[PDB]
């Protein structure tokens, strides 16, 4: 019955799990791996709104928040994102981290591009919408 | 821009 729903969902969170810990461990990424702290940058909470980090993905696949690859990538979007936004182009720090929140989000979308289903992502994104019904 | 890190 409607269990097949239920499976696409439980394949899409293992799948999911598995390309952030690819992540979480590159070590190019390891500044995204824990939220950005407001003691060591204060103005932090005064650019970004919306703040996220791989942590808080890993928490979000598990509380089912993410019914597609899309919205997944969505909120890597918005850790390369925020960095672009928050972070100058001063010195040779910031011009790392820049360059290592574009090589997130690539790294992402490769990974996505070469091993995710085209077919069954669509699935997910038409159940998501039969949902929203 | 906010000012960085490490500063």
């Amino acid at each position: 019955l409607e269990e097949q729903e239920e499976d696409t969902f439980r394949e899409l969170r293992i799948f999911l799990r598995n390309v952030t810990h690819r992540l979480a461990i590159d070590k190019r990424f390891r500044v995204f791996t824990k939220p950005v702290d407001p003691d060591e940058v204060p103005d932090y909470v005064t650019v970004i709104k919306q703040p996220m980090d791989l942590s808080s993905v890993i928490s979000k696949i598990d509380l089912h928040k993410y019914l597609t690859v899309k919205d997944y990538l969505r909120d890597i979007d918005l850790i390369c994102s925020n960095a672009l936004e928050y972070n100058p182009d001063r010195d040779p720090g910031d011009r790392l981290i820049r360059h290592r929140a574009c090589a997130l989000r690539d790294t992402a979308y490769a990974i996505i591009k070469e091993e995710l289903d085209e077919d069954f992502e669509q699935l997910a994104e038409e159940i998501q919408e039969s949902r929203k019904k | 821009s906010g000012r960085g890190k490490g500063g």
